[PDB]
């Protein structure tokens, strides 16, 4: 049953063209128009793409209004970062935000100093990662010992975005699914 | 040849699809409507009782009219949904008689029971009621007298007809004070363009209902109020009202402008340009002297401190329906450009005062004789006393809404049903056929509205109705039942009137409700 | 019609089921009445059709009678049990109108509940029915008709056709009407110093599926369903004046009483004791064999000692049977049922006066069955009914149908006065009671008016079962009847109308005298009274209280 | 002798597959099973027919006494029924008339052919019999025509056309609904001395706007349309300008932005000061040109911005969204303008004329009415339905859709000639086919006779719904055809129907020629397929 679904489900618009000579045109082009429409929706939703270094008055808008988005429940995820330059984990998490911002343009990446965020915040609890969605806090994450701590990598951060429902599991942009071209080249030769 | 051991037969309909033939289903559909009818039976009349409904979400909702009672109870049966559709249609078109139209619709179904038990199919009895309504609507038009022949005053007409609407509610003793509110409220509206959204009533808690007050102005309820509030004067003599759809916010909902600069000296210019633009918009509003600034979209924080300095009142986050009511009162339309403003678009009022009631603070315009709108602040003991009195005056407004379009007086207290019934009895005796017994049943069904008036009052019904049958033998009009004197008499001498559209649309809707489920013999439900 | 079940109340705590009051009880009681009234509404009249009920073991019962169809319908509701027991009271007493009395009671509870909703008390409603029924029975006495100027048994024939109808054997009513009337005249007797009475279930019914219902043979005499004791016995006794001996004595290797324990010291006594214990029964059978009993009848059984003695003489033996059938054989043949043979003197004997008399006896074969057919009885005549059909379920339908037909003709001969049928009684009582209470006026005019309309349900029910225009017949019935009641005494034609009405076969107004539709006057008497008490029992109920079982 | 060997072809096709072949008894299983749904369409036939309530799985309740609307929602597992389902849908989409005849005939041909199969006649011969009988039926219907119409313009001539169609669905309302449909067709058709060459007509011309509340007699005809929409900005003048030019723009009124996403770039603060006024002057250059020619109404399909709405409020220009694309072009047909996705400027040739636009409440809800008097219209009309329940108004819409579909069935072909209705031509076909069967000796004569018997249900179904005896009026009607006058004999439906004779011209009941030909063909083709199949193969779920 899955062998028929893998022709369309496991191929993007660039990979669907492989089956142009083999499979029927009406079977293939019917799905390419569907996948083409999904690509256009992501382009319209790409309202972001760099870290929004904000300040508090604005928090009451950027962090929360955005989380409502269109309010068609067009919700928008907003990853906040209570930065603290003295901590080593904070500078690591700041690099992950800019790296993920260039890839996931639909998700908003927010950064602010922790001293300016909350009155007399504990410095030991920093860096803090909050995830808003439709005005509600989906995840109040603590320091990155859960995500490896000092040895945190980009692969661990992208895996966390899938757990909170920010990115799909089978997304082609994730490093877990985005296999290298040399990897797929060896598979075709050994097939 | 066969594929396997055995082959079970196919059911034609889907598994679980209910279906039935014969006269049992149409009797079940009629009994289903009578089951819904019995809930609204004792509600009919001034001495009737309210109905308490509590849905699955555990929200209390008390009501007297059958419009929202049937909306709360989610009806599964299609035949019982016929009473719900006409009740909402009667509520949408006229706004009165939602309980009586369901009682008349079920009574025609109730009187059609023994005729369906006979061999007469439903296509004969449909023709009899459908023939009777053609004479009933004409007889109501013939019994409709015009008010201009007497050359009476127009103000007393609305008070006379609205008094009937305030029966069977919590208002009937306090009707001396509140009937003046709705009559004066609807008269402020334009006769050519009478609108239903300009009569919005706010469900404000606290206070007794008699402590309310009618003002030609409109209130809005204080909004978010960033720091700045409670510094301006909350009382003005002749303020100028301004409305702005433009969002006075420092790039809050605006699209993200990607600003890129390459000099340090220009960085001081670009950060001050934000302050330069927002202050230019405030100075342009300041020059016109707008004492009350309003907006549907939120007002920035810096504007509140600026308007607080020059004693300018400000408020934001107003809804579209409430803001549309303001524009009908304060004259000029909305402008979303600070440079294109003009003095002539500003409104005015003779007095303005903010006062708190129910721990709620409301801004009240006062002294607006040129206003083509109105407002009502019903005060009440509990959250259902407010909502019940809210929809009650909405029904009272709906009577005077339709009375101004066409001025027709008709009898009340169940009298109009009986003069129509006895005329059909005079028409039925000359037929001498199957339609005679059907029209006599239609005359018997119209008699039910006098019954519930007497049953809820406690007096016996068979004795008093026979007295009316002896009284209606001669020529008589406006002859019904009353409860104050406990003795029947002339309703015109008792001064109770109603519109003619209530009785006309009730007979057409009740007969159409009857013919819908008498023109069927089966109800199929899948799944 | 009742929805939104009553809430469990904390202020009123009663053990068992919850209490419920108000108008929902009388609505539920009427709803329970419609559950049983709609069942029997379709099987009314000749055009009416019946239904089947399975017994959950493959067996079923196709039933026309109201008592039988309600007996198998075990109604759990209390109000329905009143009508179930009423039909069991109706069929045992009169055997007619079992379907109509339930239909009358259902229509009364319908309109009585409507009158309670019209805000008149049930006590005034019950008083309106009683004064109306007292005038109704007075009106039934006025419309009586004495049988006169009738040729032979025609009045008993055509009145049986009314009861024979509404069954499967109504088409064969021309054949069964003769034998049914001839059967009851054969079992005539005398009791209470000249009062004529007939016994209950005197005629037998034998289930012999076979040839057809048309060829049902009327054997002028008694019939008994019993197997032969020994197959070597003769199945046909020739010669007239056959003597029949009815007994209840038991004749088997008999045992001594309970409190006897034999104890002997001598071994040789076992020879005499074993022979005398068996030989004591031989003294009973040696005396009746010498008396010449050609065919002996007995209730308790007979065993191989005696059975063989009876055969060494060409005597017919009879095995176990019911206790009641032997009583009527003794009455017809002239014998006397002996519980224990003895004599007033100090010695046992057997007299010749205990023997019966009949002309012929023979064991006829009804295609699988041994049945001893007795015919030509001397003392009192007798009769039996040989039912035949396609299958055993039809024979069961023929049993209760003949039981209703026999019961109707039984009460017909008790009172010579008769009343017409076909809704003419209900149509006349409707218009008669509508005219009544016009002088009374104030309150009871509405109660008696709805009572008069309640009796019209029978001519409405017969019409819709025919699948014809019902109101066309109701317009002819009531109007014709009214034009008759109002009329001058001196108007022959109009008066006649009082006599006729609805016809279900051809669909027109014809005379009942020429058509032959007729009922007894006793069938309507005490039928409305039972329906009245049935209405009173449910109508006076206000609240319902249920206690759960322990 | 306890467990069977389990049919050793069980190694073949899986347990979910069920075979119901013949010889086993497939025909007997099918013709019968479908008698239940045959009685559904039979009871819902005629003017006194009973509507049927169908509740789908979603819960949207419908009540319609047709056949195409019912069977669309019924989830039917039996495959042989489904041949009759979409065969009825072909009548709905093509002609829009004759759903019920198709059901009472396609099913009756299978019911009446029980005698042929039970006697032992070959199934292949039965298909050849009905096909040759179908050809004789199509040729014979042309001779029984007496309603050759050539005007097809005036309103009184449509009384023989629309009123028989409306008299079937909800017989009580004839004059009122026929006035709405006939007056709608007169507004649709253009005023001309002689309009020929097959003028164009479509079902989308006459639309139905359902309004809650109000008696059916209080309805009226509107040349424009009525939308449940809230106007914005101002109140109309309603007599001052005397005519209004209406521009319809596909794109919204805003600054022209590209498909690819952009943003604002500002290198210095001098552009920041002018950016607030630049957007105002940009739209002002494009909005001032629209007001010069006097366009008093603008219709933008997409969402209109507040900056564009603000400039239009002061000049008093009406705005309207109209989000759906199908109903956007119908408004253009009223005014007689073209869509313009370009902003450009209004030209006189592409802009239409509208008399007036007024706003009120018909059933409590505020609506926008585009009624115009003395204006030129082309293929546009609406019928404002007033009713007590939404469930009843749904049937009035489909009754009007079937009424205007008959107008498409007339004007699209060269001739849509009438025939005698009310059980007049059906009994005539029984006499024609009865005489035709004796002309051709052969074994197929039994099929020709039984094909005629299937047409008997049309008269008696009107008598069964009328509460009359079938064995009295039906054989009495045959005596009336003995012998113009004999052709106009039909079935009466009244209390005085004991005679069973009523003239057709007193009330003018008629049927279409093309509707019955297409119904007889699809009915015969439906029965041809069911009688031709022998094996039916199911599957799991
Ligand atoms: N003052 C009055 N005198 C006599 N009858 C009245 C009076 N006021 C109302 N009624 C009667 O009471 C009935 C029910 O009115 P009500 O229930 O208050 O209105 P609605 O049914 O529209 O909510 C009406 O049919 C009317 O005839
Ligand atoms: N041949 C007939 N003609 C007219 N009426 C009949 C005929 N046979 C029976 N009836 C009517 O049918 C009613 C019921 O009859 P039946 O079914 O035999 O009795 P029950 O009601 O005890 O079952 C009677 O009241 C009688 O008037
Ligand atoms: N007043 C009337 N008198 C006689 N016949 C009528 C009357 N009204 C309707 N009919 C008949 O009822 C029939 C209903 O047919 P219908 O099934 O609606 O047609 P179609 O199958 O083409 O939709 C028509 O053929 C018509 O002749
Ligand atoms: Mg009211
Ligand atoms: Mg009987
Ligand atoms: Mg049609």
């Amino acid at each position: 049953a899955k062998q028929h679904e893998n022709r369309l489900e496991d191929k993007d618009l660039s990979d669907l063209e492989e089956l142009e000579d083999d499979e029927d045109e009406d079977f293939l082009e019917a799905y390419k128009i569907k996948r083409l429409n999904e690509i256009r929706k992501l382009q319209e939703r790409s309202k972001f793409g760099e870290v929004f270094h904000i300040n508090k008055p604005e928090y009451n808008k950027e962090v929360t209004l955005a989380s409502q988005g269109k309010k068609d429940d067009g919700g928008v995820y907003v990853f906040v970062h209570l930065s603290l330059q003295s901590k080593l984990q904070s500078r690591i998490l700041s690099h992950l935000f800019q790296s993920a911002a260039c890839k996931f343009r639909e998700i908003k990446f927010v950064e602010i100093p922790a001293n300016r965020a909350i009155e007399n915040y504990p410095e030991s609890n920093c860096p803090t990662l909050i995830v808003y969605y439709r005005g509600e806090v989906i995840k109040n994450m603590i320091t990155l010992l859960e995500l490896g701590g000092n040895n945190s990598k980009m692969e661990d951060f992208e895996d966390f975005m899938v757990k909170v429902g920010a990115v799909a599991e089978g997304d082609n942009r994730l490093i877990m699914n985005r296999d290298d071209e040399e990897s797929r080249e060896e598979r075709k030769l050994h097939y | 040849m066969n594929f396997g051991s055995q082959t079970p037969t196919i059911v034609v309909l889907k598994e679980g699809t209910d279906a039935s033939q014969g006269k049992g289903q149409i009797i079940s559909n009629i009994n289903a409507c009578v089951a819904v009818q019995e809930a609204l039976k004792p509600t009919l009349g001034p001495l009737g009782s309210d109905i308490l409904i509590v849905t699955s979400n555990q929200k209390t909702t008390i009501s007297n009219d059958g419009a929202t009672i049937l909306k709360l109870l989610d009806v599964v049966h299609p035949a019982a949904k016929t009473l719900v559709d006409i009740s909402r249609a009667q509520d949408a078109e006229v706004g009165d008689g939602t309980t009586s139209v369901t009682i008349l619709a079920g009574e025609l179904m109730k009187e059609a029971k023994p005729f369906l038990e006979e061999g007469i199919s439903s296509h004969l009895i449909m023709k009899g009621y459908r023939k009777a309504v053609s004479l009933a609507v004409e007889k109501i038009n013939e019994l409709a007298v015009d008010i201009t022949s007497e050359k009476s005053s127009g103000r007393e007409l609305l008070e006379r007809c609205a008094r009937t609407a305030m029966s069977s509610k919590l208002i009937h003793n306090n009707a001396d004070f509140f009937v003046k509110m709705c009559v004066d409220a609807v008269l402020s509206l334009d006769r050519n363009d009478l609108d239903d959204k300009l009569i919005g009533i706010k469900k404000i808690p606290g206070g007794a209902m008699e402590e309310s007050l009618f003002i030609n102005g409109v209130a809005f309820k204080k909004t978010f109020s960033y720091a700045g509030f409670e510094q301006q004067p909350k009382k003005f003599n002749n303020p100028k009202i301004l409305s702005l759809n433009v969002e006075l916010e420092l790039k809050a909902e605006k699209d993200n402008a990607e600003v890129r600069v390459e000099h340090v000296e220009d960085y001081q210019a670009i950060v001050d340009a934000e302050w330069q633009l927002i202050f230019e918009k405030l100075r342009q509003v300041e020059e016109t002297g707008a004492n009350i600034v309003l907006s549907k979209l939120p007002i920035g924080d810096l504007a509140t401190q600026f308007f607080a300095d020059r004693n300018i009142f400000c408020a934001g986050r107003v809804s579209a329906d409430d803001m549309n009511r303001v524009i009908q009162a304060v004259g000029g339309s909305i402008q979303s450009t600070t440079s294109d403003i003009k003095p002539e678009h500003l409104g005015t009022c003779a007095l303005f005062e903010e006062m708190q009631i129910g721990s709620e603070r409301y801004n009240l315009f006062q002294g607006c004789p040129q206003a083509k709108t109105c407002t009502l602040l019903l005060r009440g003991g509990a959250e259902q006393v407010i909502a019940e009195v809210e929809r009650s005056l909405h029904d009272a407004i709906m009577i005077v809404k339709r009375a101004l379009q066409n001025k027709l007086i008709v009898a009340g207290g169940g009298a109009t049903e009986m003069e129509v019934s006895k005329c059909l009895r005079d028409y039925s005796k000359t037929i001498a056929g199957k339609q005679q017994m059907i029209i006599n049943a239609f005359a018997k069904a119209l008699e039910v509205i006098p019954r519930q008036l007497c049953e809820n009052a406690g007096f016996d019904a068979i004795e008093i109705l026979n007295k009316l049958r002896l009284a209606h033998s001669k020529g008589e009009k406006w002859y019904g039942v009353v409860f104050e004197t406990e003795n029947i008499g002339d309703n015109f001498a008792k001064f109770v009137w109603e519109p003619a559209l209530v009785k006309i649309n009730a007979l057409n809707s009740a007969t159409e409700a009857t013919n819908l489920i008498l023109s069927v013999d089966e109800t199929i439900t899948n799944k | 019609m009742s929805q939104l079940f009553n809430n469990s109340r904390s202020d009123t705590l009663f053990l068992g089921g919850e209490k419920i009051s108000g108008d929902d009880i009388r609505n539920q009681n009427v709803l329970a009445t419609m559950a049983v009234a709609n069942v029997v509404k379709s099987s009314l009249g000749p055009v009416g059709l019946d239904k089947m009920l399975v017994d959950d073991i493959g067996d079923f019962t196709v039933t026309n009678d109201g008592a039988t169809i309600l007996s198998l319908l075990d109604v759990q509701h209390p109000a329905g049990k009143i009508l179930v027991e009423l039909a069991q009271q109706q069929d045992r007493e009169i055997g007619d109108g079992t379907t109509s009395v339930v239909i009358i009671a259902s229509e009364l509870l319908k309109r009585a509940n409507e009158l309670v909703k019209n805000k008149i008390h049930p006590t005034t409603i019950i008083t309106g029915f009683r004064v109306a029924l007292r005038e109704a029975i007075r009106f039934i006495n006025e419309v009586l008709s004495t049988s006169v100027d009738t040729l032979g048994k025609e009045t008993l024939i055509n009145i049986a056709k009314t009861s024979m109808s509404s069954k499967i054997i109504g088409a064969d009513s021309d054949f069964f009407s003769n034998m049914v009337v001839d059967a009851l005249l054969a079992v005539k007797t005398q009791n209470s110093k000249g009062e004529i009475k007939y016994p209950v279930k005197a005629v037998n019914v034998l289930k012999a599926h076979g040839k057809s219902a048309t060829e049902s043979l009327l054997v002028p005499g008694y019939a008994l369903n019993c197997t032969v004791a020994s197959q070597a016995m003769p199945k046909r006794i020739a010669g007239g004046n056959v003597k029949i001996a009815c007994l209840d004595l038991n004749l088997q290797k008999a045992r001594m009483a309970m409190g006897v324990q034999i104890n002997i010291d001598d071994p040789e006594q076992l020879e005499q004791i074993r022979k005398r214990e068996a030989g004591i029964v031989l003294e009973r059978v040696k005396k009746i064999i010498d008396a010449g009993a050609q065919v002996v009848l007995t209730t308790k059984g007979i065993d191989d000692l005696c059975l063989k003695e009876f055969v060494e003489a060409k005597i017919m033996g009879v095995r176990r049977c019911k206790k009641e059938d032997l009583r009527r054989i003794a009455r017809a043949t002239g014998a006397t049922l002996v519980s224990s043979m003895s004599n007033l003197e100090g010695e046992e004997t057997f007299e010749s006066s205990y023997l019966g008399l009949c002309d012929e006896v023979v064991q006829a074969k009804f295609s699988d069955d041994e049945c001893i057919l007795i015919k030509g009885t001397s003392k009192h005549s007798s009769s039996s009914i040989i039912l035949r059909g396609a299958n055993d379920y039809s024979l069961d339908e023929m049993e209760r149908s003949l039981h209703d037909s026999l019961s109707v003709v039984k009460r017909t001969l008790e009172s010579g006065n008769v009343v017409p049928g076909g809704g003419c009684v209900e149509a006349a009582l409707n218009i008669y009671l509508d005219n009544f209470a016009t002088t009374v006026g104030s309150r009871e005019q509405l109660a008696i008016a709805e009572f008069a309309a309640a009796l019209l349900i029978i001519p409405k029910t017969l019409a819709v079962n025919a699948a014809k225009d019902s109101s066309e017949l109701v317009a002819k019935l009531r109007s014709y009847h009214a034009a008759s009641q109002m009329a001058k005494p001196e108007d022959v034609k109009r008066r006649s109308y009082r006599n006729y009405g609805l016809d279900l076969i051809r669909g027109k107004i014809v005379d009942e005298i020429h058509a032959g539709v007729l009922e007894p006057t006793i069938s309507k008497v005490k039928s409305l009274k039972s329906a009245l008490e049935a209405c009173v029992a449910i109508l006076r109920i206000d609240t319902m209280i249920t206690v759960d079982p322990e | 002798s306890l467990r069977l060997p389990q049919n050793p072809n069980a190694g073949l096709f899986k347990q979910g597959y069920n075979s119901y072949s013949n010889a086993d008894g497939q025909i007997i299983k099918s013709i019968a099973a479908i008698r239940e749904l045959h009685q559904m369409c039979l009871t819902s036939m005629g003017p006194c027919g009973r509507n049927k309530i169908i509740v789908n799985h979603l819960g949207k309740i419908i009540i319609t006494n047709d056949a195409a609307t019912m069977l669309r929602e019924l989830d039917i597992v039996h495959p042989a029924v489904k041949v009759l389902v979409m065969a009825t849908e072909q009548q709905k989409i093509d002609m829009g008339d004759g759903t019920n005849l198709v059901m009472i005939l396609a099913g009756e041909l299978l019911n009446v052919s029980e005698k042929l199969i039970s006697m032992g006649l070959s199934a292949v011969e039965i298909i050849q019999g009905y096909n040759m009988a179908r050809k004789f039926t199509l040729k014979e219907l042309d001779e029984m025509v007496v309603g050759e119409i050539t005007d097809k313009n005036d309103k009184n001539e449509l009384l023989k056309m629309i009123k028989p169609v409306i008299s079937s669905k909800k017989y009580g309302s004839e004059d009122i609904l026929s006035e709405l449909v006939s007056e709608a067709v007169s507004h649709v058709l253009p005023v001309a001395q002689q309009a020929g060459e097959i003028p164009y007509f479509n079902v989308d011309s006459i639309r139905v706007v359902k309004i809650m509340g109000g008696s059916l007699s209080n309805s009226t005809v509107i040349k424009g349309m009525v939308f449940n929409r809230e106007p914005e900005g101002h109140v109309k003048s309603l007599s001052e300008d005397k005519k209004h030019k209406v521009a319809v723009f596909t794109c919204p009124l805003d600054i022209a932005n590209t498909e690819t996403k952009g943003t604002v770039l500002l290198h210095n603060a001098q552009e920041m000061l002018d950016f607030s006024k630049g957007e105002e002057k940009q739209i002002d250059a494009m909005m001032k040109e629209i007001a010069d020619m006097g366009v008093e109404c603008i219709v933008a399909g997409a969402g209109v911005g507040e900056l564009a709405l603000h400039y239009l409020n002061r000049y008093g220009i009406l705005v309207l969204k109209v989000p759906s694309k199908f109903e956007l072009r119908r408004l253009c047909r009223v005014c007689g303008a073209t869509p313009l996705p370009r902003l450009g400027a209004p030209t006189p040739e592409e802009l239409g004329l509208v008399e007036t636009v007024k706003t009120m409440e018909i059933g409590g809800d505020r609506v926008t009415v585009f009624k115009q008097e003395q204006g030129e219209i082309s293929r546009t009309s609406t019928i404002i339905l007033r009713g007590a329940t939404q469930n009843n108004l749904d049937d009035i819409e489909r009754a009007i859709d079937d009424g205007v579909a008959a107008v498409k069935g007339l004007m699209k072909p060269s001739g849509g000639k009438l025939l005698p209705g009310a059980g007049a031509t059906e009994i005539e076909l029984i006499s024609r086919i009865t005489k035709y069967g004796e002309r051709t000796p052969g074994l197929l004569q039994l099929a020709i006779k039984q094909f005629a018997v299937a047409f008997e249900v049309v008269p008696r179904t009107l008598a069964e719904t009328a509460g009359l005896d079938v064995n009295e009026v039906l054989p009495n009607l045959y005596a009336a055809h003995n012998v113009t006058d004999h052709l106009y004999k039909g079935v009466d439906i009244d209390g005085e129907s004991d005679e069973g004779v009523k003239d057709i011209r007193e009330e003018n009941i008629y049927d279409m020629l093309a509707t019955k030909k297409f119904a007889i063909n699809v009915a015969t083709e439906a029965a041809t397929t069911v009688l031709s199949i022998d094996q039916i193969i199911m599957a799991k779920k």
